[PDB]
């Protein structure tokens, strides 16, 4: 491939991202609970306050 | 197709010539190259 | 170990019994199986201890079986 | 006044009674009783953005306020007028009392708020870990009165402390250190989050002997 | 006799990286047509005594950052450090000006929690100063690395990618100044 | 509305003044102050190694590495209201030791 | 590379006239006007598109024929020096690592984090852009 | 004390203690490192151990 | 002037001492230049710090238990009642010009103590430093080890706050009197009674400022000396042999190098002690068995021992009347740790039956078992130490508390054997690695594609080559190999000038000459030292 350093960031940011949303489950509340969709303002931290929703995000 | 199972780590001791969408098919039926180009078409 | 093995044999200890790795797994399953006596109340806790045990226990029992059959050395 | 009282039934009636009931009597593993929790309650609960919850778990987040502040004196008129209770202090102007609630011996303040507060809520009001999933937050964002009611009323795992266990000039007191110890700054350089060993153990491993491993590197050699 | 694959690939990237500014325009024009005919409102007055001469800097930073690709296009090391040298300190000078916008607009009650006009205003600028800070970085790096071997065609494509990445941050800057301070 | 879920300790049945209990502070583990008080949960828990106390079962352990509960105080009221002690700890207090029970 | 910039301009043509039409339709007869979002974001679009077919539209008119843009070309045509392609790093995985560091911190809201996660990043970006630049070591 | 005019000054005096120390002796520290590793000659020594 | 005058002070101390020799003996001494054999001075120059400001605290430190009520000028404890160390503590940072300061670098100087002796301790077990004729110095680096810990935990729980002395009564107070038959007895002798009584400070500042240090003062300079006169250890490399020393003379190079290094250290620490806040006695306060506060970690090396604590379970024995209670497990914990430490290299010997002199070093990979041993040692460490902030993280980071406490206890087991695991397989992995460049030479990244269509990746060999071409497959030597062509040379130099504008050409031109001849005749050098021997 063009890039061989470029294409190992892709898999490795792949693999830590998955493992970041997904961790939300090992809170107390847990995770993301407003459907992959995620519409606004339920994902607001008015109606979603928990980590589980952050840890989705980023 | 027209390499080892696996491929070696730069992917090919050599290369074919490549003259259509099937190189590798053309690789291995080089009789049927002639067939190729005059059936194409229905 | 052979060279073939491990490259630099010869310049270190390369090669642990594989009693002592069977027979700690053992005895860390074991460990696991009597953190189940203690004071908490709840068993979220004792089917996790159950799970790591069996997971420990079925990769010593793998290992074993297949040293004997002769498929890994 | 019997226009605040219908104004906070109104905003009750769409926004508390799926978990609180229509009657302020509770709905059964959803929410409780609300009869003889006062304006203090409600104002704590509800100008820290905990209320309304949003789900059931092991402790309700604060979060931003749903609602402004006539909209929350509504809904605590409300509230008191089933079954009374602590209401939020005022001051002259009949606004919720801020300042006025500053007491004036803060060295009292601190011995009270080691004896009754640091254990869940930590030396200088940092936050602490409770049970399972449960936590005592940090205490640098309340307002004097959110600190004043949060003793009065107790909240969640929080003990209640009465006018009568915590007089109000102690009380005042106490809210004096909380909000000392929350603007002063620190003394010795960067104050770390003011939980002492941990994040200084973590300073030192990644700050002073990567500092110091790397210069080994320049001055040494490889191989 | 051949596409330099290193500028494709940044091309490639710069184009996708135009999108992420399609999303904070998008929030900012859904904000002003709700705006109600008060836009910016009040207590919020942009001042263009400020605005544009940090406008300018940035601009002129281009042609400087040109510079630096037509010596590095020459071969020569020392007229490409030094062009890109006075370029990272014309953004330099960009990000503080930027900072110090911010810091009157904040004194004076213009703030991400005050407004939606706050908002978008402070997400739309810090994405593209977050941009600018990036390509300080860039600068940085590039330099440290021309003293590190030779100055090699390889070494010198590095410098022409880097500079097509600081031509995109002006234009997008020159977009965001048009809309925020004259298309208000 | 929490009374009928108290379990009583053999021989400390009459310790308590109503729905006022009294337990030692110094937690049994290894002596800190055990005083995180969950008033919903009535746990007590041990900010120094994480034990947790059952008030409503005679602050019997129930999480961490004390065995033992906290001793009970029995408590009263004197002539003019006042809450006095009604006698002593019928254990001892604090940490463990070999010449203990 | 003709073919190449071809595509993408036949993309950009799309673009462009849905930009266009969306937002006339949208502004005539739709609630509240042009709808500025999807206007926005197929505007943005035609220039994502735009950009990189013109960069290779001026790629293609400087350089002649390669050997994969030439019908009947042989395979010993593309004879020689490719160019430079890594053989290993364990830089990647470090820099994900930071950047993953720093979007903890960012998720849970700790800005000590945030700053050590972007340092992190600023450090293994760096151990990758000079991994085949270092000199060796001087003593 | 809390709240009061020199408060924030007062905040400084122990940081710009270190500042001005730290520096002080961590500069003179680079400049016999950079003048060992540029003035000094560069020497290979051998010691028989004889142990 | 100047020169006579040395002459004459030289010629006037030779003629009375004769030191000549000896003098001479010591600026040709040779040690290797590797960057990890500098990870022991930190700790010297870490304990040198200590003592300097140790000796500037104890002008002005009162550390009696006497209590009274607080006059000074910080505020918010005006009128309390505390113990005279608590309220000396509070006059230095407060009442003394520059008191903060001192006590904060004493306390960082502290914690850099620590972590040095255990990245030292790190270098020392992984390079097989330890092995004979050097099995001794390990076990005085042990036991400085020990004293260290000791000696930083009494030091910090000598002012009388809340949070040491949280620390003290848990640890210090209740493990000691859980100990079986003598535990009480032993707590009576050290407190003079029970907790807290009135001489525990007293006697513990006593132990900190002079006994304690004077043993690990002895110690060093033993340790020291073993250094001196066993010769330091080398990595294997070229001229490298095992009856040799390849580096540097101590005049002038190391002399300069250990100086500049003891510079930079004192630097780096005396910014953390006024950049960074370190144990803010003031807002904890004194000390009172009525109160605490939640967090209650140790300083960081002890940690691991808290950790323990907070995840063995509550397993108690009652026999015939009488506690075992749960600490005693902790007790003999530290004690089995402690003594596989020290006993670690005549373990070694036992199960490897390697009792060989060895003055060349091991490189980790090359000993996967050990090197496993030591991850999984680590491994368990760390589990430890963040085990004694579970509180911290569960608050900070979203994890029940419960929770983090049956994970410290679940991958207590668990994480050591996965981190054996992975080490070993690791440690064989570079091994492979390593050989592959033996065989092949060194992967240049540059692929070439041939008149037939092959890929072929262009290869550096690192010895002589075929008629065909391919290199002669290379004899691992212990040492480790290039793996990228620049540093190897390929990339070359920029050019020279300042930052900004060239130099002359010809000045670039001679420069460059003689950088090029001077490399070649060093590595020239070391190549005939290693033919003839
Ligand atoms: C809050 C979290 C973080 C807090 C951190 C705070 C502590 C700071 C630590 C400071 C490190 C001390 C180093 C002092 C050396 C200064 C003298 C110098 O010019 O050295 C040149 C020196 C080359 O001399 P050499 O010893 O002959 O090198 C051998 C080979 O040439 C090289 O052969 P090689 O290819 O094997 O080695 C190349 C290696 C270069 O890196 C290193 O070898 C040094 C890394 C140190 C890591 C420490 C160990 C921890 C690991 C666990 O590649 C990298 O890994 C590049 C890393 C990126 C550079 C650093 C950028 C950080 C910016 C932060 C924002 O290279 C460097 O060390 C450059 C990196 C440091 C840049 C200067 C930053 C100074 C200011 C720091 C704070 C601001
Ligand atoms: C995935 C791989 C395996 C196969 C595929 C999938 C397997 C998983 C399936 C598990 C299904 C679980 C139920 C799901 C629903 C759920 O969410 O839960 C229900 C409720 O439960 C609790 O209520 C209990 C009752 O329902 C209430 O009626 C009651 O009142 C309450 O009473 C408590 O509380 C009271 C005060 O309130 C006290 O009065 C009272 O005394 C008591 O304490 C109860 O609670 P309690 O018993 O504590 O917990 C128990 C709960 C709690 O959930 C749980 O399953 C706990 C989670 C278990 C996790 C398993 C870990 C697996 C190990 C790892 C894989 C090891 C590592 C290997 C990795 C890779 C290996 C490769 C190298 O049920 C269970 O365990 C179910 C039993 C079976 C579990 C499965 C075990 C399998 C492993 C064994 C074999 C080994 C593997 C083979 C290897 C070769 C409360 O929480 C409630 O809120 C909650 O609502
Ligand atoms: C060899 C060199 C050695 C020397 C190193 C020196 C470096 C340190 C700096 C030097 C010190 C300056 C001189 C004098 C001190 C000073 O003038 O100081 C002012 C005040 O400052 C803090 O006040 C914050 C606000 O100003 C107050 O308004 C607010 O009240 C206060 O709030 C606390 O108190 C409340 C009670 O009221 C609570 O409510 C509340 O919650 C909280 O506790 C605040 O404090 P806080 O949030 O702690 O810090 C937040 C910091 C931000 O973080 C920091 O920079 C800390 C950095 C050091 C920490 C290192 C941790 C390392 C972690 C590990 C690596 C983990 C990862 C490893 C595992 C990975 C896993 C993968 C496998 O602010 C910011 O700048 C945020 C914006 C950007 C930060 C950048 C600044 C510098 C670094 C930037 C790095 C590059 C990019 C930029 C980053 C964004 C408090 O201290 C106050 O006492 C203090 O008064
Ligand atoms: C025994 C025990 C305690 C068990 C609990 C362990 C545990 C589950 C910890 C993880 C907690 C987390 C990170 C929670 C969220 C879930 C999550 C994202 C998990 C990881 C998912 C995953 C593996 C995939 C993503 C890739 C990846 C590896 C992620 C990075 C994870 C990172 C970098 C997180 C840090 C981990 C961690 C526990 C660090 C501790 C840091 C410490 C001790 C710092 C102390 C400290 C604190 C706490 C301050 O408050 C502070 C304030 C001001 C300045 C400084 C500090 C400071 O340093
Ligand atoms: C109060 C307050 C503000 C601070 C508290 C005081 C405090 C904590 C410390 C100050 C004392 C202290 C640690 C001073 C450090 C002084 C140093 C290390 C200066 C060195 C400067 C320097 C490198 C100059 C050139 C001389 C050279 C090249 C080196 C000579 C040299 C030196 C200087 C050694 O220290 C040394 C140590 C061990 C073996 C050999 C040597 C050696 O040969
Ligand atoms: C990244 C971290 C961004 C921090 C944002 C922040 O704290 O700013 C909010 C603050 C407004 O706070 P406010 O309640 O209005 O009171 C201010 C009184 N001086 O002050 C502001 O309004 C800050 C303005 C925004 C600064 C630029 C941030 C870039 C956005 C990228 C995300
Ligand atoms: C543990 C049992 C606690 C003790 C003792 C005290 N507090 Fe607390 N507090 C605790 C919890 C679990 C919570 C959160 C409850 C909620 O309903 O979410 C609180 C909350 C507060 C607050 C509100 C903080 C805010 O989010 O801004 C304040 C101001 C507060 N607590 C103060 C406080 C004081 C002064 C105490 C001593 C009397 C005190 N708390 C005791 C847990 C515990
Ligand atoms: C106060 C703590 C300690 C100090 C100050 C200290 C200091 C030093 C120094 C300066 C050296 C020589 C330079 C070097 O290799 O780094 C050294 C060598 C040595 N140390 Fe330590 N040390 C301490 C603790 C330890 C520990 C914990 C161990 C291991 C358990 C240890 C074992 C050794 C050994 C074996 C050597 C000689 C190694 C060799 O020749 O290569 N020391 N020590
Ligand atoms: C191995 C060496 C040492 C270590 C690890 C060490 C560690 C510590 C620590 C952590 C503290 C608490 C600091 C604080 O206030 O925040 C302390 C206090 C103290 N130490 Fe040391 N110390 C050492 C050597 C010495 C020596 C040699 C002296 C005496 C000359 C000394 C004198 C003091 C005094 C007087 C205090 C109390 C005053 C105070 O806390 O501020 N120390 N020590
Ligand atoms: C340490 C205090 C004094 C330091 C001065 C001593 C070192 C210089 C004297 C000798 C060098 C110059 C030539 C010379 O005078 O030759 C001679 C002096 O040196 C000697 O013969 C004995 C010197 C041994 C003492 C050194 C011990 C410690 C010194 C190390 C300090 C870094 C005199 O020359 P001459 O007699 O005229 O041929
Ligand atoms: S002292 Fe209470 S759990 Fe240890």
């Amino acid at each position: 491939v063009a890039f061989p350093r470029l294409n190992a960031l892709s898999f490795w940011l792949f693999l830590f991202g998955a493992l970041i949303a997904i961790a939300g489950f090992i809170t107390p509340g847990g995770a993301a609970d407003f459907g992959w969709t995620a519409y606004s303002p339920l994902t607001d931290a008015i109606h979603s306050p928990g980590a589980g929703g952050d840890l989705w995000i980023m | 197709w027209a390499t080892s199972c696996p491929p070696p780590r730069h992917n090919f001791t050599e290369l074919p010539r490549i003259r259509s969408e099937r190189p590798a098919f053309e690789l291995h039926y080089p009789h049927m190259v002639e067939r190729m180009r005059a059936e194409a078409h229905v | 170990v052979d060279v073939e093995d491990v490259p630099s044999a010869e310049w270190g200890w390369s090669h642990m019994p594989i009693g002592v790795m069977h027979i700690g797994g053992l005895l860390s399953a074991a460990f696991l199986l009597v953190m189940m006596r203690g004071n908490h109340v709840g068993h979220v806790e004792d089917w996790f201890l159950i799970g790591f045990a069996a997971v420990i226990v079925a990769l010593v029992g793998r290992n074993w079986w297949l040293r004997r059959r002769g498929w890994i050395r | 006044q019997s226009a605040l009282l219908r104004t906070g039934k109104q905003l009750f009636e769409t926004s508390c009674v799926s978990c609180h009931g229509a009657n302020l009597q509770g709905v059964p593993d959803r929410g409780p009783s609300l009869i003889g929790t006062g304006e203090a309650a409600v104002y704590f609960q509800v100008s820290t953005g905990r209320m309304p919850a949003m789900r059931g778990e092991a402790q309700a987040p604060s979060k931003p306020p749903h609602f402004d502040e006539s909209q929350i004196d509504a809904l605590g008129a409300y509230v008191q007028a089933n079954g009374g209770g602590p209401t939020v202090p005022r001051d002259d102007h009949g606004a919720v009392a801020q300042e006025s609630l500053i007491g004036g011996d803060v060295a009292r303040g601190g011995d009270l708020f080691r004896l009754n507060c640091a254990s869940c809520h930590n030396f200088t009001g940092k936050g602490g870990a409770l049970s399972s999933g449960k936590y005592a937050p940090d205490l640098g964002d309340a307002n004097p009165a959110q600190i004043y009611t949060a003793m009065l009323t107790g909240p969640q795992n929080m003990p209640k402390f009465s006018d009568r266990q915590l007089t109000p000039d102690e009380k005042r007191d106490i809210v004096a250190y909380v909000r000392e110890s929350a603007e002063t700054p620190s003394y010795g350089g960067y104050g770390l989050g003011g939980f002492g060993p941990a994040p200084e153990g973590m300073a030192m491993w990644i700050i002073g002997m990567v500092a110091a491993i790397g210069v080994a590197m320049w001055i040494g050699s490889r191989a | 006799n051949r596409p330099n694959m290193v500028s494709v690939g940044t091309i490639v990237w710069l184009s996708s990286e135009l999108m992420f500014f399609a999303g904070l325009f998008a929030m900012y024009f859904t904000a002003r047509a709700q705006a109600g005919g008060a836009w910016p409102p009040e207590p919020t007055e942009l001042n263009l005594a400020l605005a544009v001469p940090v406008t300018l800097v940035l601009i002129a930073s281009s042609f400087t950052c040109q510079m630096g690709v037509f010596a590095a296009e020459r071969g020569d090391v020392f007229g490409l450090r030094r062009w890109y040298v006075i370029t990272f300190l014309m953004g330099l000078f960009f990000v503080l000006g930027q900072g110090y916008e911010y810091i009157h607009l904040v004194e004076h009650g213009t703030t991400i929690p005050g407004s939606a006009y706050g908002s978008v205003f402070y997400l739309a600028t810090g994405f593209h100063g977050l941009h600018v800070i990036g390509g300080l970085v860039a600068f940085v790096l590039l330099l440290a690395r021309t003293k590190m071997s030779k100055f090699t065609p390889a070494q010198a494509t590095a410098a022409i990618v880097v500079s097509y990445y600081w031509h995109f941050v002006d234009i997008v800057w020159i977009a965001l100044f048009a809309t925020i301070y004259f298309v208000r | 509305a929490d009374m009928h879920r108290v379990i009583k300790r053999k021989g400390q049945e009459s310790f308590n003044f109503g729905e006022l209990f009294a337990y030692t502070k110094v937690c049994s583990h290894l002596g800190c102050p055990s005083s995180l008080y969950e008033q919903q949960t009535y746990r007590i828990l041990c900010p120094c190694h994480q034990s947790q106390f059952d008030a409503l079962e005679f602050a019997k352990p129930i999480f961490g590495p004390a065995a033992r509960a906290l001793a009970q105080l029995p408590i009263t009221i004197d002539e003019d209201g006042y809450l006095v002690a009604n006698g002593d700890f019928v254990e001892p207090v604090g940490p463990a030791f070999w010449e203990r029970k | 590379m003709h073919i190449e910039a071809r595509l993408f301009e036949i993309l950009t043509a799309f673009f462009a006239l849905a930009a266009v039409v969306y937002a006339v339709l949208t502004a005539m007869f739709a609630t509240g006007g042009v709808e500025w979002a999807g206007t926005t974001a197929l505007v943005l679009t035609t220039g994502l598109t735009l950009i990189t077919g013109t960069f290779f539209r001026f790629v293609a008119r400087r350089l002649d024929t390669r050997p994969e843009d030439y019908e009947d070309a042989e395979i010993s045509d593309g004879a020689g020096e490719l160019g430079f392609f890594a053989p290993h790093s364990w830089w990647p995985i470090l820099i994900s690592l930071s950047f993953s560091t720093a979007a903890v911190g960012a998720a849970l809201w700790l800005p000590w984090l945030i700053a050590a996660g972007v340092a992190f990043v600023i450090t293994s970006v760096c151990g990758l852009v000079f991994e085949y630049y270092w000199g060796p070591e001087k003593h | 004390p809390f709240g009061s005019e020199g408060e924030f000054l007062y905040s400084l005096a122990t940081p710009l203690y270190g500042l001005t120390f730290g520096l002080s002796i961590l500069s003179i520290g680079i400049g016999a490192v950079l003048f060992q590793k540029k003035f000094i000659p560069e020497e290979i020594s051998v010691q028989d151990r004889h142990d | 002037d100047f020169a006579k005058l040395a002459a004459a002070q030289g010629d006037a101390i030779d003629s009375r001492y004769h030191p000549s020799a000896a003098v001479r003996r010591q600026l040709n001494k040779v040690f290797p230049t590797h960057w990890s054999f500098l990870l022991g001075e930190i700790a010297l120059y870490s304990f040198i710090i200590l003592l300097l400001t140790g000796v500037w605290l104890t002008l002005f430190f009162d550390p009696s238990m006497a209590h009274v009520t607080y006059d000074g000028v910080y505020q918010p404890l005006r009128g309390v009642q505390m113990s005279r160390a608590y309220e000396t503590a509070l006059d230095i940072s407060f009442e003394v010009r520059g008191g903060l300061f001192v006590r904060q670098v004493h306390h960082w100087a502290a914690l850099m103590f620590a972590a040095s002796i255990m990245v030292h301790l790190a270098r020392i077990f992984f390079t097989g430093a330890f092995r004979r004729p050097r099995e001794a110095n390990w076990v005085i680096g042990s036991l400085l080890l020990i004293l260290a810990m000791f000696e930083g935990f009494f030091g910090y729980s000598l002012p009388d706050d809340l949070l040491s002395g949280t620390g003290i009564r848990a640890a210090l107070s209740g493990i000691t009197m859980g100990i079986p038959v003598i535990g009480t007895w032993m707590h009576w002798a050290l407190f003079g009674g029970d907790f807290p009584g009135e001489i525990l400070i007293p006697r513990l500042y006593a132990l900190h400022i002079l006994l304690i240090p004077g043993i690990i003062l002895a110690l060093i300079g033993a340790h020291l000396a073993l250094v001196w006169f066993q010769k330091h250890t080398q990595f294997p490399g070229p001229g490298r042999t095992e009856t040799n020393v390849v580096g540097v003379r101590v005049m002038p190079v190391f002399a300069v190098k250990s100086g500049a290094f003891f510079a930079m250290i004192t630097g780096v620490l005396g910014l953390m002690g006024g950049l960074l806040t370190i144990n803010p006695i003031w807002n904890l306060g004194p000390y009172k068995p009525s109160q605490v506060s939640a967090g209650s970690q140790p300083d960081f090396y002890m940690m691991w021992t808290d950790g323990l604590i907070r995840l063995w379970p509550a397993w108690e024995f009652y026999p015939f009347g009488h506690t075992i209670p749960q600490g005693v497990w902790v007790a003999v914990g530290m004690g089995l740790v402690f003594a596989l430490l020290i006993a670690y290299p005549f373990i070694e010997k036992k199960v490897t039956g390697d009792d060989a002199h060895h003055n060349l070093l091991q490189r980790p990979r090359d000993v996967p078992v050990r090197t496993a041993i030591g991850s999984m040692a680590i491994a368990l460490y760390l589990l430890l130490t963040f085990a004694c902030m579970n509180d911290i993280i569960a608050l900070k980071f979203h994890i029940s508390l419960n929770a983090t406490t049956w994970i410290g206890r679940i991958g207590m087991v668990v994480l050591p054997a996965i981190v054996y695991f992975v080490a070993y397989r690791w440690a064989i992995s570079l091994q492979r690695s390593d050989r592959e460049v033996l065989e092949h030479g060194v992967e240049t990244g540059i692929i070439k594609r041939l008149p037939h269509g092959a890929y072929v990746e262009l290869h550096q060999p690192l010895g002589p080559v075929d008629e065909h071409g391919h290199p002669i497959p290379l004899e691992y030597a212990g040492a480790p190999l290039p793996k990228r062509m620049n540093k190897l040379g390929s990339g070359g130099a920029p050019g020279t000038g300042s930052f900004l504008f060239p130099d002359p050409a010809v000045e670039h031109e001679a420069l460059t000459e003689a950088a090029h001849a001077s490399e070649h005749k060093s590595l020239t050098a070391l190549k005939e030292h290693q033919d003839r021997i």
